[PDB]
């Protein structure tokens, strides 16, 4: 992977600034790419750990809290890295720069502060949950929970033709696992589709940097 | 499984999965008992109780805290041991025979002084 | 003055103690003092350990406080309750099941407790 | 920890309070009409108890296939489960004990033969892939002699085709609201026939054979419907017992809730008046 | 029938009223069909009583 | 009914200061009939809006906040 | 008991500073026995309303306070 | 349920007296019992009775706009 | 009904409770079935799914993307063609030909373009 990737470390034992100027940095690196016609994939492996060395120096720079501690600036923090990420039209060049940012939570509380200010940017999640994780299910995408915005005009149609069903199978599964956890031995036709939602699940399931082709 | 071997990591993994499994179980076995789980559930929590209570063990250090000496178990039989809970080969010992015990065979000769 | 120059046994009623602990923190919030545990001032117990160690026993004579307590959200660990609860000797707790079954006075038989029934 | 997750928890877990206690109040009233179908049942079999008391045990009268002791080949089995559940060990204790004596003591699966009463203990011996003959499924809450008839009628006349050479009841006793025993019960061949207080002699009409032939089944069936009205009685009263104590349960888990809820709101009330009063401070 | 002197009383395992033989066939066929149709109001209203603790068990499994 | 009603308003465009002054304007429309012998109902739509207004004054004003930063 | 027992009372209507000095109080009592020699037991009642009084005497300082307010 | 008046009952006249603190019993025996009657037979004639005569002051206690009742 | 009227506040009234009574019958027809209904509320699915197809549309703006011309939909009309449906007068139709029209009218000649 070395041969197209760009590596941007800003370690803990670095100073403050260079956590809060990492993903600006991967931003424009990738926009030196973006207005030349290329496309570029930016990943933030941890940005609520820009978030606490903004929230660093902002308070040893005197300037006053707010909820958690964080500054009022902290959603235009996240926003303007993340605004930068777009597809540009052909006039422009049209090249494009998708972004990735992760966010850790704490005890699954995605209704935390930086969750909710990361979640209402970018466009669209993709929920792992440990309960899932520790039930066989690896990557473990908690399906139903997970929103793409863009969704469907990103797939190619053969993917879509397919996808429309596994989601409606899925969620007919999801919806009936909750009245088959005890008592009284649902009838054969939920049971038909419990296997079918069981397969599906089986059949999503990876293991580890082994990426499969879209065919 | 390119560290410890694939049947370390089937074992562990699937020891993980009953007690994920059990923990999930909780509620039902809160408010309604072991009496309404599906046959399959009630597997579940037979052997998560015996795998949780197989994870406990006596320390050579805790000899001054209950006067049990203390155990050293190698990482191949753990393995073995925790493969051995999950086959269903000691479903037929009591749960509170598996608690401080370091191997499996001493879980065994443990259930044997408790008059199983 | 009716327990130390005169040496009698004297009643104290405190109609809701409680406004008192609130009424300490809304002097607390003008004085400009940074808020204790929950929204209550950081003198809580101080304030009423100021007021209820001088309802005594002396040698010349006492004073005792029937008193009625909030306890706000239902909450007996609250600080207001939780440091009011420090000082009480006993509890009278008025039912309205007794009441309406004709049993006057109302005081829950079984809820009720002392420190003194010893 | 989770204000607002520890409140829709409490919710929940009062939701489910007031469903169990809903079908606690459900199966008293069950139960209470399960009672009196049994008290009305009750001078019927007084009467043909002590018919057949007078008649089998007078003047010999042991000729009859149903007062000998043959040969076992085979053993029947009555098992009564519920078709419902919810109840906490009605069929579990059953099952159990009927499991434990056909491995105990026969240990060939043509060696006995299996009458279950019930989904749940068909459904059983299904899934240990046990001979079962006859299944009787979906009864009411309030059983009458005619279901248990038909199944009562086809059970004694197949011990009376030579294949059961005795069989067995197994059933929970309504004994109190609590306790539900377990019995075994030995149905067929009538061997513990006890005597009644006033031993009268009869005229027999035909003859005492051909009466014997035609009142030992009734006799039978009677033993079953008795014998199932006392099952459902326990079942309604197991059901009763299992939802009062999912609703202390479920009570127990909301005080619990509660308790953690008063923590985590002081917490957060304590939370958010630092974080105010900091950036109060923050400004001089 | 058990007849003594005074105690000529009927043990029948059915019992009607109505001064005809063939009214005890058409009361068993009257109540097959109640008896059919309490034996499926019974279940479906367990089974509704059940739906109902299932779904409210779900929601205190999901609130975590 | 207004042959016997007065209508004190302060929408939420108004300053502060007026959505703290309307309920004291009310009960000094009140106070002269009530001292008079008349009987007086009156009706304080949303003092939790007198709260906010009154929080949003203080803040302003800095006087020092308490819980929820009210004064 | 007080042939051999000290008592070193700060009651609730003390002031906190004489409420964060008591059990140091209590120590530096009992360490002129301990360092003689002889062995000494020292029982704090409430040392919850210890750190009270220490939330109190530091908040009343200014000083920012951390869990449950305390510093 | 939940709402009180501090005063109440000093404030009603005469004739409202009478009649309106058996209505406080049936709604409260009837929102004790509201959640118990979406299945099953619990009581044929003392719970029934509480359920129909509840579900009616419901009804009693509904009005629409601006149409103010008198007390008689 | 100050506002909408009377009667429009009736019909709508009737189709929000008769939707409320089809939402809380979701978990009973998905688990148990359609059979299983206790009839008085088979009525209320088989009404409640005409109404709840009704109420869509067709836009004037999604011509470009179906082909189907659009509708603007006066408010006296889609009270009457409500109040039709809850009266019963069009169960006989089937349970399409309520998706994307604009009038009641539009209904019945959508059923009959079907064969109905």
């Amino acid at each position: 992977a070395l041969d197209y990737t760009i590596v941007v470390t800003a370690s803990a034992s670095q100073p403050a600034p260079l956590l809060f100027l990492a993903p600006y940095a991967g931003v424009a690196m990738g926009e030196y790419f973006m207005y030349k016609g290329k496309h570029v994939l930016v990943v933030y492996d941890d940005l609520s750990k820009q978030a606490a060395a903004y929230r660093e120096l902002s308070l040893l720079l005197r300037r006053p809290p707010g909820r958690e501690a964080y500054p009022g600036d902290i959603f235009y923090l996240h926003s303007r890295l993340l605004e930068r990420a777009a597809k540009l039209s052909d006039a422009k060049g049209g090249g494009s720069l998708t972004a990735l940012p992760f966010v850790e939570t704490q005890a699954g509380d995605i209704s935390a502060y930086i969750p909710t200010n990361v979640i209402s940017i970018t466009d669209g999640q993709i929920f792992l949950q440990s309960d899932l994780f520790f039930s066989g299910v690896r990557p473990a995408i908690n399906a139903g929970l997970s929103v793409s915005r863009v969704g469907g005009a990103a797939q190619i149609k053969a993917m879509k033709k397919v996808a429309g069903t596994l989601r409606l199978d899925l969620a007919a599964y999801r919806e009936l696992e909750a009245f088959a956890q005890f008592g009284s031995d649902l009838d054969k036709a939920t049971q038909a589709k419990l296997a079918r939602g069981a397969r599906t699940v089986e059949v999503l399931k990876q293991d580890l940097h082994q990426p499969i082709p879209v065919e | 499984p390119e560290i410890v071997g694939e049947e370390h990591y089937q074992v562990a993994r699937k020891v993980q999965q009953t007690l994920q499994r059990y923990k999930e179980l909780q509620d039902i076995i809160a408010i309604l008992g072991m009496d309404e789980l599906s046959d399959e559930d009630k597997l579940v929590v037979h052997r998560a109780r015996r795998i949780q209570f197989f994870l406990s063990q006596n320390f050579h250090v805790a000899e001054q805290f209950t006067g049990q000496p203390g155990s050293y178990v190698p990482v191949k039989e753990t393995v073995r041991g925790f493969k051995e809970i999950l086959e269903g080969k000691y479903d037929h010992l009591p749960e509170d025979a598996f608690r401080l015990v370091g191997r499996i065979e001493e879980v065994v000769e443990k259930a044997k002084a408790m008059g199983v | 003055y009716f327990r130390d120059e005169q040496g009698q046994d004297v009643l104290l009623f405190i109609d809701n103690i409680f406004r008192f602990t609130q009424a300490g923190s809304e002097v607390s919030a003008l004085l400009g003092r940074m808020p204790s545990a929950v929204g209550y001032q950081p003198t809580l117990a101080t304030e009423m350990g100021q007021l209820q160690e001088r309802i005594t026993s002396t040698a010349k004579g006492s004073i005792t406080s029937i008193q009625a307590i909030y306890v706000p959200a239902d909450d007996y660990t609250d600080p207001a309750p939780a440091t009011t609860f420090s000082h009480l000797d006993a509890t009278t707790n008025l039912e309205r099941k007794l009441a309406e079954m004709g049993i006057y006075p109302a005081v829950d038989p079984l809820a009720s407790t002392s420190r003194a029934l010893a | 920890a989770s204000l607002r997750d520890i409140k829709t928890r409490i919710n929940a877990t009062k939701k489910t309070s007031q469903i169990t206690k809903a079908m606690e109040m459900v199966s008293t009233s069950k139960l209470n009409r399960a009672e009196q179908n049994a008290k009305s049942f009750v001078p019927y079999m007084e009467k043909i108890q002590e018919v057949v008391a007078n008649v089998a045990l007078g003047a010999g009268g042991a000729s009859h296939p149903m007062l000998v002791s043959r040969p076992v080949k085979k053993t029947g089995y009555l098992v009564i489960t519920s078709d419902r559940g919810l109840a906490g060990a009605y069929n579990s204790n059953v099952l159990r004990l009927v499991y434990q004596t056909i491995q105990k003591r026969h240990a060939s699966p043509d060696e006995y033969a299996i009458i279950v009463i019930g989904r749940v203990g068909l459904s059983f011996f299904r899934k240990r892939n046990m001979p079962v003959i006859l299944d009787i499924t979906r009864l009411p809450d309030q059983p009458s002699f005619a279901d248990i008839k038909e199944i009562a009628r086809k059970t004694v006349g197949l011990f009376a085709d030579g294949t059961f050479d005795e069989l067995y009841m197994y059933y929970n006793h309504y004994v109190s609201a609590i306790q539900q025993e377990v019995t075994e019960r030995k149905l067929l061949p009538l061997t513990d026939l006890a005597e009644n207080k006033q031993r009268t002699v009869y005229e027999f009409e035909p003859s005492q054979e051909e009466i014997l032939d035609v009142l030992l089944p009734q006799y039978a069936e009677s033993l079953i419907y008795g014998a199932l009205l006392d099952a459902k009685a326990s079942e309604h009263a197991a059901r009763m017992t299992a939802m009062k104590n999912a609703t202390d349960n479920a009570n127990e888990l909301i005080r619990t809730l509660t308790l953690s809820y008063n923590r985590a709101r002081q917490a957060a009330i304590t939370q958010e008046i630092t974080e105010i009063v900091a950036g109060a401070n923050a400004l001089q | 029938l058990e007849v003594r002197p005074d105690k000529v009383t009927i043990l029948a395992q059915a019992a009607e009223r109505a001064e005809d033989i063939d009214v005890l066939r058409a009361k068993a066929a009257k109540e097959r069909a109640e008896r059919r149709l309490q034996s499926q109001q019974d279940d479906i209203d367990f089974k509704r009583a059940e739906l109902a603790l299932k779904r409210a068990m779900n929601r205190l499994s999901v609130a975590e």
